[PDB]
C-alpha cells in the first residue's frame, strides 16, 4: 500500500449577472479537507481547520501578500472574464438530434453542444408528455460539449407523430425532429 | 493573457 | 504595455515634484510601480498602485480614470531626492525589473546669499583653488591644461547653519601654478572675488 | 533589508569570483541582476524556493548561481573577462510576480594585470585665512590622487565620529590621464564648517578614504607595497 | 458558492507519491489548458484560446511553493496520509452508434482520490495503444477529482470493448464493459 501527501490550491473566481456581482475564494487544501482561505467578502485571510491557523496569521500579518490577495478580484477575476467574453463565452455548438426507438420506448439523443444551457419537451402530435418521460443528467463529455438522452414511454398507434422538440442559446428557431409508427 | 492566482509559502519549513 | 516620461527635470526644493509617466497601451491586470536610483546605487522602491490615487510614507501616486498616465508626488523635494526615477508597468508574466530612459529629477537648491570667490588653499606648496558660493546658473567647464585638474560643481549642505553653496576644486603641481588663471575656462562671472 | 558580500571586489582576468546575497527574512524568491554605468539593468537568473525556474539571461556557461539553502544564494563567475566588470544587484520578493527589494550591490572590476592598481594618496588641505574674514565660513578640502581602480569610499570624521552634514563628494572621479585607458584616478570632497568652530585647535578634523584593492587570496610580485584594501587618512587640527 | 458562472485560475496540485505535479486553468467544468511542466510549455485545449499567451513560468513557480506547503503541512499534521477513496467509473458513446460510422467511446471516472490512476482501454482482451487520448485531474467541489478517456472508434458488432481502471482505493481493477448492440 503506498503513501501519498498531497497538496492543493485553488483561485475560484465566482460571477453572477456579467460584471455585477463578482467573488474570489483563494482555496488552500491538504489532502481533500481545506485548511485555510481568502474570501473578497472578508478582504482577509481565515483558517478553516486549526491547520491553517499559522499560515493565516502569518499572510495576514504581512501587508505585501494583503495587498496583492485584495487587489486580485479586479487583477485575476474581472480581468480574465473579460478575455472570457470574446472566447469561451462566446463559444457556440450547435446541438445534433436523433429519434432512435428502445416498441416502447423512444429515446431522443441531443449529442455535442455548448454552453450547458438546454430544454427540450416531448410531443405526441402537438400535445405535450411529461409523466412518462425520464431524462438522464446533463452528460459532460470533457472536451467542452455535452450530451443529454430524454427517454419516453409510448404506446404508439396508426398515425401518430412524436416530436422531439429542443431549446438552445446558439439557435434563434428550435429544432424538432419527428417520428412516425 | 489570463492572470493566474498565485498561492503563498507556509512558514516553519 | 510600455511607459514613456521626460528625460530630465528641474525643481526648486521645499516644493513639491511632480513626475509624470505615460502608459496608454496598459491592461487592466498591470500595475504602475515607481523607483529610484542615486548614481550606481541599489534601486529603491517607492510606492505602486492599480486603480486609484495611493499615498506612501515617502511619496503620493495619481492614477488617471482611463489609466493612460500616472504621476508621482514628492511633497517635501530635498536634495537627497536628486535621483534618476523610473515608471514601470508590471502585470501577468512580468518577473524581471526592466528600467526604461527615467526621469533624472535634479531638485536645485536654494543659494540665499551668492558671493563668487576663488579662495587659495594650503597643506596641512602644495596649493589648492575653492570655487566656492557661486549661483547654480553658473556651469564649471574643464581646464584647457590637462596638468591642471578642474572638478564638477558639487553642493554643499550645512543643515546646523541651514546654508547651502556651490563648489569646485582646481589643483596642479606644475611650476608655477596661478590662482587667478585657474578658473579662465569656465568662466567666472565678473563680481568674483581674488585675494 | 537584503544583504550582499563584499561591497566591492578588484580582481585578475582568469581569476573565479563568489558573489553571496542575504535576502529579507521571508522572501522565498531572490534575483540576480547585473548593472553598467549609463545603462539599463541586466538580468541574469532567478530562484523560486531552491530551483532556479528561468536559467536565461547569463552571458556565458562561466556564469552560475548556487541556492542549496535555501535562502542564501551566491553566484560565481569563473575565468573572469574585462566584460564581466559590472555592478551586480540581487532584488528578494516573498514568491515571484511580488515586489521586489534590491541589496546594496557587489561593484566588481576584472583587470588585465595587477601591476597597474595603487592605493590613494591623501592629502587634506587647510581653509583659507581670508575666506574666514570673508564668509565667517571655513571649508577644508581633501584630495585623494593617483588611486587605481576608482573603489573609494570618502568620510569625513570630526572628532573621532563620521559627519554628513556640511560634507560634499563628487559622485565620479575624474582620469589624471584621459588618454591612458588604465589611467590613475582623482577625487575630491569639502567640508564646512562655522569659522567660530575651525578657530578652536581642540576640535580633531580628519578625512578618511577607503580603498577597496588586492585581498588575501591575490598574488603580489612587484617591489612595490602590495595595495591592499586599505584606509589612507589625512588629518587636520583648528588654528587659532 | 452559487454563482452564473465557475472558474479556476487556477487548479494547483502536487503529490509527494513521483513526485508529480499538476497546473490547469478551468471554466465552468472545463479545461482551458493544462502546462507541460516537463517541456516548459502551455498545452491549451480550444483553438480559440490558443490566440493567448499563457508563461509557462507561472505554473513552474507555483509547483516550488506547493512544494514548499506540502512539505510543511507533513510536519505540522504529524504524516497524515492521503484516504484512498473508490471511484465511479461508467462508459458511453459521444453520438448515437452507427456500425462503420466514426464514433468516440468516453470512460468517465469520478470521485478520484489520491490522484493516482492508470486509466487503459481494451478490446476483445488486447490491450489497445492506437486512438487514446486522456484530459488531466478535472478539480471537484468535494476537493477531489475525475478523469476522462477517449477512444476513436469505427463501430462493429464482434468488436467488444472495455475500460480498464486501476486505482488503490479498488481491491482489484476495474472493467466496465461497453457493447454497440
Ligand atoms: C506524532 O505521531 C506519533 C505516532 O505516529 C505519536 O507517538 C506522537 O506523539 C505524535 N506527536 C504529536 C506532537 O502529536
Ligand atoms: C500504474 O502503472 C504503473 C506501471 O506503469 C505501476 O507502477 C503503478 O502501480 C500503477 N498504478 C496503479 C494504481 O495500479
Ligand atoms: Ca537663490
Amino acid at each position: 500500500s503506498p503513501e501519498d501527501f498531497v497538496y492543493q490550491f485553488k483561485g475560484m473566481c465566482y460571477f453572477t449577472n456579467g460584471t455585477e456581482r463578482v467573488r474570489l475564494v483563494s482555496r488552500s487544501i491538504y489532502n481533500r479537507e481545506e485548511i485555510v482561505r481568502f474570501d473578497s467578502d472578508v478582504g482577509e485571510f481565515r483558517a478553516v481547520t486549526l491547520l491553517g491557523l499559522p499560515a493565516a496569521e502569518y499572510w495576514n500579518s504581512q501587508k505585501d501578500i494583503l495587498e496583492r490577495k485584495r487587489a486580485a478580484v479586479d487583477r485575476v477575476c474581472r480581468h480574465n472574464y473579460q478575455l472570457e467574453l470574446r472566447t469561451t463565452l462566446q463559444r457556440r455548438v450547435e446541438p445534433t438530434v436523433t429519434i432512435s426507438p428502445s416498441h416502447n420506448l423512444l429515446v431522443c439523443s441531443v449529442t455535442d453542444f455548448y454552453p450547458a444551457q438546454i430544454k427540450v419537451r416531448w410531443f405526441r402530435n402537438d400535445q405535450e408528455e411529461t409523466a412518462g418521460v425520464v431524462s438522464t443528467p446533463l452528460i459532460r463529455n470533457g472536451d467542452w460539449t455535452f450530451q443529454i438522452l430524454v427517454m419516453l414511454e409510448m404506446t404508439p398507434q396508426r398515425g401518430d407523430v412524436y416530436t422531439c422538440h429542443v431549446e438552445h442559446p446558439s439557435l434563434q428557431s428550435p429544432i424538432t425532429v419527428e417520428w412516425r409508427a | 493573457a489570463p492572470q493566474p492566482e498565485l498561492p503563498y509559502p507556509q512558514p516553519g519549513s | 504595455m510600455k511607459t514613456t516620461q521626460p528625460p530630465s527635470m528641474d525643481c526648486a526644493e521645499g516644493r513639491a515634484a511632480n513626475l509624470p509617466c505615460n502608459h496608454s497601451t496598459i491592461s487592466g491586470n498591470e500595475y504602475v510601480y515607481w523607483y529610484r536610483q542615486i548614481h550606481s546605487q541599489g534601486p529603491q522602491y517607492i510606492i505602486h498602485g492599480l486603480k486609484n490615487n495611493e499615498t506612501n510614507e515617502m511619496a503620493s501616486l495619481i492614477i488617471t480614470e482611463d489609466r493612460k498616465s500616472s504621476t508621482l508626488i514628492l511633497p517635501h523635494a530635498t536634495l537627497r531626492d536628486t535621483a534618476v526615477y523610473y515608471c514601470i508597468v508590471w502585470g501577468g508574466a512580468t518577473n524581471k525589473l526592466i528600467f526604461g530612459t527615467g526621469t533624472l529629477l535634479a531638485v536645485q537648491p536654494n543659494i540665499q546669499n551668492p558671493d563668487p570667490a576663488v579662495y587659495q588653499l594650503r597643506d596641512s606648496d602644495k596649493s589648492v583653488c575653492l570655487f566656492t558660493d557661486f549661483d547654480s546658473q553658473t556651469n564649471v567647464s574643464q581646464s584647457k591644461d590637462s596638468d591642471v585638474y578642474i572638478t564638477d560643481k558639487c553642493v554643499l549642505d550645512m543643515r546646523s547653519m541651514d546654508f547651502k553653496s556651490n563648489s569646485a576644486v582646481a589643483w596642479s603641481n606644475k611650476s608655477d601654478f596661478a590662482c587667478a588663471n585657474a578658473f579662465n575656462n569656465s568662466i567666472i562671472p565678473e563680481d568674483t572675488f581674488f585675494p | 533589508g537584503v544583504s550582499q558580500s563584499p561591497s566591492n571586489k578588484v580582481t585578475e582576468k582568469g581569476k573565479d569570483v563568489e558573489l553571496r546575497c542575504d535576502p529579507i527574512s521571508g522572501h522565498t524568491a531572490l534575483y540576480w541582476y547585473r548593472q553598467s554605468l549609463g545603462q539599463g539593468l541586466e538580468f541574469l537568473i532567478y530562484f523560486q524556493g531552491n530551483s532556479a525556474p528561468d536559467k536565461s539571461g547569463l552571458p556565458s556557461d562561466r556564469f552560475s548561481a548556487e541556492r542549496t539553502g535555501g535562502s542564501v544564494s551566491t553566484l560565481t563567475i569563473q575565468r573572469t573577462q574585462q566584460e564581466d566588470s559590472a555592478v551586480y544587484l540581487c532584488a528578494s520578493s516573498v514568491r515571484s510576480t511580488d515586489t521586489q527589494y534590491f541589496g546594496p550591490g557587489t561593484r566588481l572590476t576584472v583587470l588585465e594585470d595587477l601591476k597597474n592598481v595603487f592605493p590613494p594618496e591623501v592629502a587634506v588641505f587647510e581653509p583659507s585665512e581670508a575666506e574666514i574674514s570673508h564668509t565667517q565660513k571655513a571649508t577644508l578640502v581633501c584630495l585623494a590622487t593617483g588611486f587605481y581602480p576608482d573603489h573609494v569610499e570618502l568620510s569625513w570624521w570630526v572628532n573621532g565620529k563620521e559627519v554628513h552634514s556640511g560634507v560634499c563628494t563628487d559622485p565620479q572621479p575624474l582620469k589624471e590621464q584621459p588618454a591612458l585607458n588604465d589611467s590613475r584616478y582623482a577625487l575630491s570632497s569639502r567640508l564646512r564648517v562655522s569659522a567660530t568652530f575651525w578657530q578652536n585647535p581642540r576640535n580633531h578634523f580628519r578625512c578618511q578614504v577607503q580603498f577597496y584593492g588586492l585581498s588575501e587570496n591575490d598574488e603580489w610580485t612587484q617591489d612595490r607595497a602590495k595595495p591592499v584594501t586599505q584606509i589612507v587618512s589625512a588629518e587636520a587640527w583648528g588654528r587659532a | 458558492i452559487v454563482a452564473d458562472h465557475v472558474a479556476s485560475y487556477g487548479v494547483n496540485l502536487y503529490q509527494s507519491y513521483g513526485p508529480s505535479g499538476q497546473y490547469t486553468h478551468e471554466f465552468d467544468g472545463d479545461e482551458q489548458f493544462y502546462v507541460d511542466l516537463g517541456r516548459k510549455e502551455t498545452v491549451w485545449c480550444l483553438p480559440v484560446l490558443r490566440q493567448f499567451r499563457f508563461d509557462p513560468q507561472f505554473a513552474l513557480t507555483n509547483i516550488a511553493v506547493l512544494k514548499h506547503n506540502l512539505n510543511s503541512l507533513i510536519k505540522r499534521s504529524n504524516s497524515t496520509a492521503a484516504t484512498n477513496e473508490v471511484p465511479e467509473v461508467t462508459v458511453f458513446s459521444k453520438s448515437p452508434v452507427t456500425l462503420g460510422q466514426p464514433n468516440i467511446l468516453i470512460c468517465l471516472v469520478d470521485n478520484i482520490f489520491p490522484p493516482v490512476v492508470n486509466i487503459t482501454w481494451l478490446s476483445n482482451g488486447h490491450s489497445v495503444t492506437e486512438g487514446v487520448s486522456e484530459t488531466s485531474f478535472l478539480s471537484k467541489s468535494d476537493h477531489s477529482f475525475f478523469k476522462i478517456s477517449y477512444l476513436t472508434l469505427l463501430p462493429s458488432a464482434e468488436e467488444s470493448y472495455d475500460c480498464k481502471v486501476e486505482h488503490w482505493g479498488l481491491d482489484k481493477p476495474l472493467l466496465k464493459h461497453w457493447e454497440p448492440e
